[PDB]
Formats: C-alpha cells, sequence, structure tokens
RNA sequence: GACCUUAAAGGUCACCA
RNA sequence: GGCGGCACAUCUGUUACAAGAUAACGCAGGUGUCCAAAGAUGAACUCAAUGAGGACAGAAACCUCAUGUAGAAUAUAAGGGUAUAAGUUCAUUUGAUUAUUGAUUCCAGUACAAUCAAUAACUCUGAAAUGAUGGCCUAACGAUCCCUAAGAUUUUUAAUUAGAAAGAAUUUAAAACAUAUUAGAUUUAUCUGAUGUGUGAGAAUUUCUAGUUAAUCCUUUAAUAAUAAGGCUUGGGGUGUCAGAAAAGUUACCACAGGGAUAACUGGCUUGUGGCAGCCAAGCGCUCAUAGCGACGUUGCUUUUUGAUCCUUCGAUGUCGGCUCUUCCUAUCCAUUUCAAGCAGAAUUGAAAAAAGGUAUGAUUGUUCACCAUUUAAUAGGGAACGUGAGCUGGGU
RNA sequence: GGGAACGGGCUUGAUUGGAACGGCGGGGAAAGAAGACCCUGUUGAGCUUGACUCUAAUUUAUCAUGUGAAAU
RNA sequence: AAUCCGACUGUUUAAUAAAAACAUAGCAUUCUGAUAAAUCUAAAAGGUUCAUUACAGAAUGUGAUUUCUGCCCAGUGCUCUGAAUGUCAAGGUAAUGAAAUUUACUUAAGCGCGGGUUAACGGCGGGAGUAUAUGACUCUCUUAAGGUAGCCAAAUGCCUC
RNA sequence: AUAAACAUACUUUGAAUCGGCCAAGUCUGGUAAGCAGGACUGGCGAUGCGGGAUGAACCGAACGUCGAGAUAAAGUGCCAAA
RNA sequence: GAUUCACGCAGUGUUAACGUGCAAAUUACUUGUCAUAUUUGAGUAUAGGGGCGAAAGACUCAUCGAACUAUCUAGUAGCUGGUUCCACCUGAAUAUUCCCUUAGGAAGGUCAAAGUAUUAAUAGUAUUGAUUGGUAAAGAUAAUGAUUAGGUGU
RNA sequence: UGGAAGUAUAAAUCGAAAAGGUGAUAGUAUUCAUCAAAGUCUAAAUAUUACAGGAAAACUGAUAGCAAAGAAGUACUGUGAA
RNA sequence: UAAUGGCGAAUGAAAAAGAAAAAGACCAAGUUGAUA
C-alpha cells in the first residue's frame, strides 16, 4: 500500500500552518512582582482581528 | 485389542521360560539436554522464525501398540509390537 | 493501496470501523477506541 | 447435469471465452 | 482449464487375446480394520434344506427318524480352499518368543513390505507320528535426520595368597621440593635465603595351574571417580501427494519465457441432433389400404442447427449484425408447359419438365431469429473463410 | 485432385504476345507487433486476508541503589 | 410533453471514458484538557496541525431542502467506571544433590468469565387448514431479529418480449 | 533334422531416446469420426527407386559408379515403351 | 459562488480532416466555458514502499499498479532461436522402476567405440517324447444364472 | 565461527582474588602438565591490475588490440546523475 | 581431512613436520629519598 493522508499530514511540508497575517501569540504578560503582589494598568489601544 | 498381563513366556536372559508381566510402552519424556534438542534451541535463536519444518498433514488415525513384556524373576524386558487397533485393553 | 477503505465493486468499508487504541499509523482510520456507536439517545 | 440433505422434495454450483 | 472425481498407496472378478507382461476419467465392487481368541494343538461331531412323526404348539419355539457333495459356515469385497475338516462343541495352552543363515514375489534383480526353507535354544498340545516363528489364501500400509524405549553381565583383566617353569635387566654433566637444621624479619590463612638426606637414580620380569578380592558393552582425546552426554543393535512416534516440502486468495491495471503438446472462429472426418426423402401397409378418408395421409417397423441423403475430436494456425488468418454488390444450388414461392383429385364453375391440393427472369415497404429489438400492419403475380429456402471491416458502421459482444 | 484435411510452384486438364498508363479493393490465409484471450512454467509483480514465518509502532512485568520514616 | 441519475456553482483518467464518478454545503459518529490526540524521524534540549486550546485539534460515513430513519448485541469488532484466584513469560523464593541439573510455590498484561454498543462490520424465516376465487381468521415448525414505513419487471425481475 | 569360426562369450567407457504415427481375415468405449485406448507383427519416422495420374505409411523392392541381358508390382487405342 | 456576449481557455460531437501527419495527440466547424472553489508569471517547499492526488492508480521531464541512472550482472531459465570442412564404416528410441513427476531427470533397454577369451561359450526353426493352460468353439433339468411353450401325475 | 551443553565480539544485569588461566562434552573433587591475561614498541622474510620509469612476449594487427594508433573520455545527447 | 549443515544443497580449519627470515626491548607497580 500507499501511505494514507494522516501519514503525510505529520511532516508538515504543505500542511504547515498558513500563519503569515497573524498578529502574534495571544497570553497573559509575563509574570513579575508587580503582578504577584500589586496591580498593573493596562489600556485597551484598540481591537483587531487575528486571521 | 485385548490382551491379559501374567504371561508366560521365554526369557533370553534365563534361558528358560517365566512368567511375565505384560504393561504398555508409553514414550517417555522428552529431555532438554540431548543432542538433538540442543542443536534445535541453538538454530531456534535469533532472527529467521521457524528454521525447521513444521509437521502439519497428519492421516493415521491409530498407532501400533507395543507391549513391554518383562520377566517378574530378573527384570529382563522385551517389546512385542502389536498391528494397529482402534481401541485397546490391558484385560484381566 | 491509498485507504484501508478502499473498497472493491461496491462503495463499502468491509470491517468494523471501531478500531483499538494501539493499532499501528496507517490502519487507525475511523472511530478510535470508541466505548461507543450509533445516534446518541 | 454435478454435490448435499430430507421422507419424490428441496438447497448450492452450471465459470473464462 | 475450472467445478466434479481419484483411475495418486492399494485387493478381487472382467475387458484380456488358454505362458509372462498388459490401456482408457472401461465395467461390478473393496482397504486404512477386526481378533486372549476369531492364534496353537488334541478329541468328538456334521452342515443348509426336505419329508414323516410328537400336549398346549399354529407357517415359525423344543424332541426323534430318514434323505442330505456342502446347495451351510469359515470377521470382511470378490474369487479360490475346506466334510472322521480349514465348519460346530469341548479341553489344555501362549510359538502372536530369542538368536543365525539361504532363497522367492514387486524388482533397477535397490529399499520397505510380503512369501518360504533350514539351524541353535526354551516351550505348548498330543499316547504318538507330527503340528506350532499369528489369523485358510490373495489388500489391511511407511525412508534420511530428530525424539523415545529395550539389550549388550555366558566373558576378559588387574591385585594378593599356594605350587611349578623359563628370566641381565645398558653404562657417567640433574632439577621438583616431602621435608629436618640454621641465618634473618613478622604477626598474619605469616613469610623469606642457605646449609642437609633420601626421593630417583639405572653399570627384577613375565607365564602357568588352584584360590580369594575387585572390576567388566565402547567414548568424552593428561589420569580416575557418581551425574550427564554421545556411540552399537532392535522396536515405536510419519509423512494418505502413501520412495516421504512445512504453505491461502485475487488481478477486468497486470507482466515475461513459451504452446497450435491446449480451449474460444473458419476449414477437414462423423451426423447423434437439426433438415429433407424414400420401402411395407394397421388403419383414417360416409363404402374405399395407397384422391390425400399413412401407425408398428425399416432404408437413406445433406451440411443450411448444435454437438463430438483437436489435424492446420498462439514471432496474430481482424471475432456478430446491418448497409452495398456479384455469382452459384434446387429440396420452386410467382410466371410458362403438362398429369392427377373425393377437379361441375371459381378457389384449391398432390406431382413432372424447368433455375433464363422476379421475389417488396414499415412499427419494436444491436440482434440472426420472432411478432404485428400493409402491398404484391410472389413477397421461397440456402452456399460462397457461418461471402463481403487497407468496402462502410461500431448498435452488441 | 492429393497434401499438414483452403496451392503461385506438385499431378491432370483449361489456356497464355513482349512492355505497361489511369483506376480498383477479390486475392497475395498483404503490412504493422516473439497473441493482450486460453493453457503450460515448480517465472513474476500490484492488492487482500487469523495463508505460513517474521517486523516497526502500541502495550505489560522485572533490572538498572536519592533521603527519612511507618504497615504488612 | 415526460421518465432516470446527480441537489446546485465546481473537479476529473496530459494521449480512446467528462460522466450517474470526485468535491460540496447540510446531517451524524469517535477520541483528546494540551506533559494530550493524530503523526514524521535511526536518534535527538528533534518536527507538523499548534502564532493553536473543546464555537478547538485529529479520524470517519452520508451527500442540498422536505418527510423519515424500523427490528436485531447471537457471530466478529470496539469498550467497561468491572470480577477474581480458570489459564498465562522472563524473573523471585525454597528443597534434594558433590554440583550442573531437577522439582515445588508465587508473579503482569492478554485471553476466558459478566455488561454496554449497530448514523460499528453486518442480518432481518418456513408449512398447512379456512368466508364461484382470494384468505381477514386459525394451527404448527424456530430464529439474535424474522425485511418495518415505503418503492418496483426500476441503471436493481431469471422466468420475461 | 537344419543352420552356425569375420561362430561364440563377452568386459569397460559412453552418445542419442523414451511427444510418436499407419496398416490389419484384431479388441474395448462411443451413433460415429482422418475419434480415444490396447494384444501380435510389418512399416513410416530415419527411405530414396519402379507402379497406383497426384499421396509418410498401399504393391514390388531397399541404393558405391557404370554396360549388357533376363525380370517384379503392373500394363499393351493416343498422351505412353509394349 | 445569478443569466449571457467578447479577449482567452477547454475538448461535447462530426466517432469530420490527418493518420510513413503541420503535430510521437495537431487542424476545421459545432459545443461548453470565459473573476472569487477565477486565470496566470517568478520565487519557494514536498522525492521513490517516497511525494502529491476535489480520487482517474491519476501525476512525479514523451518513462509510473512503484521514475531515471549506475553497480551486484555475462542475474537464473526444465523454455524459443542459432551452432561453421570432405570421404568412409557401424547405426537407434517411445518398454520397465522412482521423482512436487506429466514440455524435465536418474536406474534400465536399444546403439557406437575401445579391449579381450580357444570357447561346460549357438539358435525368434522344424521333428519325436512327456507336459502346462481354459481362449475360439460347445452346453443349456451337466452345476450357477436368463428365457418360450407342450405333454403326464397329485 | 569448522569449534559441536558456546570459538570470538558487543550490549543489559551481575562482578573476583592471601592470585590465577588453559588441557574444546556440561558438572564436583583429587592429582598431573603448561603458561602467568586484562599497558606499549619492534627490523627481515610477505602483498600490489593506483601511479611513474624500464625490459620482455608461440598476445592483437585498424569491425582486431584499451572506449581512444589523428585536437579520445574528443564530437554528440540529456535539467541532471550520467 | 576433524568438524559444521532442513546432517540436504553445501561450508570447513589447526598442532605436529619441511623451508624463507630471524631480534629483542620498554612503561605501570615495587625501591632511593637534605628527594628534582
Amino acid at each position: 500500500g500507499r501511505r494514507t493522508l494522516s501519514q503525510r499530514k505529520g511532516r508538515g511540508s504543505i500542511f504547515k500552518s498558513r500563519s503569515h497575517h497573524k498578529l502574534g501569540v495571544a497570553q497573559h504578560r509575563a509574570i513579575d512582582f508587580f503582578e504577584r503582589h500589586s496591580t498593573v494598568r493596562g489600556l485597551v489601544k484598540s481591537i483587531e482581528h487575528d486571521p | 485389542v485385548v490382551v491379559p498381563k501374567t504371561r508366560k513366556t521365554y526369557c533370553p536372559r534365563c534361558d528358560k521360560h517365566t512368567p511375565h508381566k505384560v504393561s504398555q510402552y508409553k514414550k517417555g519424556k522428552d529431555s532438554l539436554h540431548v543432542q538433538g534438542k540442543r542443536r534445535y534451541d541453538r538454530k531456534q535463536q535469533g532472527f529467521g522464525g521457524q528454521t525447521k519444518p513444521v509437521f502439519k498433514k497428519k492421516a493415521k488415525t491409530t498407532k501400533k501398540v507395543v507391549l513391554k513384556i518383562e520377566c517378574t524373576k530378573c527384570k529382563y524386558k522385551l517389546q512385542k509390537c502389536l498391528k494397529r487397533c482402534k481401541h485397546f485393553e490391558l484385560g484381566n | 493501496v491509498d485507504h484501508p477503505h478502499g473498497g472493491g465493486n461496491h462503495q463499502h468499508v468491509g470491517h468494523p470501523t471501531t478500531l483499538k487504541r494501539s493499532s499501528p499509523p496507517g490502519q487507525k482510520a475511523g472511530k478510535v477506541a470508541a466505548r461507543r456507536t450509533g445516534l446518541i439517545r
């Protein structure tokens, strides 16, 4: 037999993520003293659409 | 088929006719230290799978009957083979 | 050649589509370690 | 027609051209 | 070819041809068993059937006499054999045993298997001669390697007692240390030198008779021991494809070496089957076997159906039908000429000469074939590589 | 006619004047291709499956000696 | 004017098949809390979905809409949040023996035992009476269930033109 | 009785071959076959020559190169010798 | 992801042309399609039990039900084809046994060549003598069977 | 591996010594024989179809002998290996 | 050849003995420590 489509998916040649116009990694900020024992205030500059 | 024990037949060691006890011969326990078994175990070791033929086309349904006629007074054992029989029994 | 489901003179599977979790990659096609099948009630 | 089964009757086969 | 079967190991009768051999997927059947008795022996008896008798009892229960060449029985398929038995009954028994030779049947004069003839033991039965190495005979079965059992003590040696008989033994350079005895060191399983003698030394051994003890089938290669293992001889575990690999399918996506040793198409032999034609005459035909038919039988022709065979073609003969076109056969549908009728006329029916001329249009189907609707004087049947694909078409396959 | 059972050559006949042009598709069992159908090879390959023998991945047990404790 | 197939737009055997085949939206099922699921690699602070996080990722069947998806868990799969003392390896422990060896006891998964599951693979019966015919009705055999709603000489029906 | 000394008995080494086919005062299966399979012998294969017009097998007869004669199967109206 | 025309593109039909072609797949007309699941250039990524595939076993340089190229390799072939001068002499085979054997092998028969032995070591023949066998024929109240009738007796 | 109850190497586990290894049939014991592993070096006798320089030949003599007797790994083909 | 081997096909050494040539030296450990 051949190699099925699920096998060819794990090599990542044409199945790589199409992430060129993505905004970036979306996550909390890195933990520090000011988040452990205080509060840091942030300003929501804009709301954007992540592809 | 049916053959009694306690036969009176010739015993070569005593050179005389003595009473003899008759039983049936059963194949003994296969040993793990005979040369043929040691050779076979060595060959089967390693890759290659089954290295010796395996019989799978049996056709016979019966076996020849071998009696073990044993001298009572001298322990001298004979081996008499009978014809193939479906049913065998050691009678009186 | 392409798939385990690749059938013959009638489009059909042929063997059960529920498979063990331990199936090698290549034959693990369909429902995997399925505790149940059919429409749920 | 061939194989099988029952107490004549069924059942399966009868393909490549 | 497949499916079916086993003609693959194997027995009987027959084909089979009066020595031996001997074919077909020829005919009628059979084996992969069964038997402590259904082996061995001794003795007694005679079977199947029939007739005639005897309470219940009769067609069939048990008893008696007579006839009784086997017409019964002998484990089984068939064929052979068997009557003071090879059959039935009674009694004893285990030779259905160990060892060694020589032959005969398949035979390549190989193996297995089988069939015999003797010899050396120990036995069985019988008064005895004899008989007994499985079954009354012809089938009832199996290599190398591997596994697993039984056997190899009869005899041969060594040592020590007692007796007896022959026996010189080869000839100079030496280390292993068993150690004693000292000179050092040590505490630990304590070692390290040197002095010293024998050892180990050489200018008895064998045979044999009677004992006693011990060992005793061969080998594990320096020597022994108990275990283990391997040898030698003989059996069992099996190969049924039976002189014996360890083995599921599908390819219409297929590939290669080949094949007319072999199928699907023509052709060739045959003509069962298909088609056509005769001979006799039981009868039908209101009377009348033959106007027209002709049963029960029987003799042919044809190759236009399908079979049967495998001779040609597998480094290829383009495989259905239709369309187009030519020719040929007559077992003639029409037209022409005649004879017959249960031919008054008309329409018809049977037959002869005759193949020069004609024999159509459409619905459905790829169809050949078929079935309908018309028309016509008639809308006959066939061959030519099942005419005709560098003539077409590509509907079917 | 016989022959390998469908001859251009052979046998017996029929018949024949040398060279050929334009057409033609009856024949040369015309050409193209060591038949692709079928069968035989102790020749293969793709694919399938509790065909035989194996194998990666998956899985389970033991070993591979961190400290200080308690229960069986 | 109708019948069949496919819902549609789309794709397809470059060089004999463009289609009823593939895709499709819709419907449904399975697994996974991310140190996971799937999966490439001989190995790897290696790689892909994943610049991701269940409205997600991965594996499948059917093929728009409407109406509806019947019964069967016996067989083979898959699974269980399940049972221990049926069967099960290397090991571990113990005994005899001069020792090899041998013997006994104890060990996990797996299978067996029991349950679940068919929008998992799949399956879904006979015979005889009975109201000029038919047979609502009845008897009888025995399946895990006996083909239900529908549809039909159909691109599916041999007989069959 | 007849024949047999280039008679007889061999020994060693080795080639090719085991696809066969035909005839008949023969047989079996089949309706039958230029069908399938056998017993005995002779042939074709391996084989030309004369005759049957032609033909693997039929009849006569088997072959170094030639001359002359008697022949065999079979023929004698012409092809064609008689 | 409506209907159409055009620039373009494809390949439904003629099963047209051509079929030693313009062309190792093209030409003419007809047909379809002709912007969002569209068409297209360059760069870049994926590689042979691999890739890529709106799935045809399709495509992967005219090569794909496993590319191209070189080495193992002059792979093996019980199968097909071919196998080279003259004269002379002798001259066959299709039985039997065994084989995973049936298109092939070994034992054996037939045949050739070498080399021997004075040689109880001749016969595909007939005759005389003693045998063997169960074929053709024959028989059918002669045994086992098959079969048509006619007398006599109870 | 010829090495056969394990000849050699490696991996997992285990792991010595008041030494010990070997005498190829596994095992224990007692003798006998013979060596003293787990570090290193070491000329000579031996091989050679790379390549360079020479000499020979019962070798080939332009379809032969190397593929190449001339600007031969050249002309030419392929994207490329070739 | 011993041996190995579906013990099949096949694989397969070495001591002795005869020659060419010949050649033996070092670390580690131990000892010496006004230590080098």
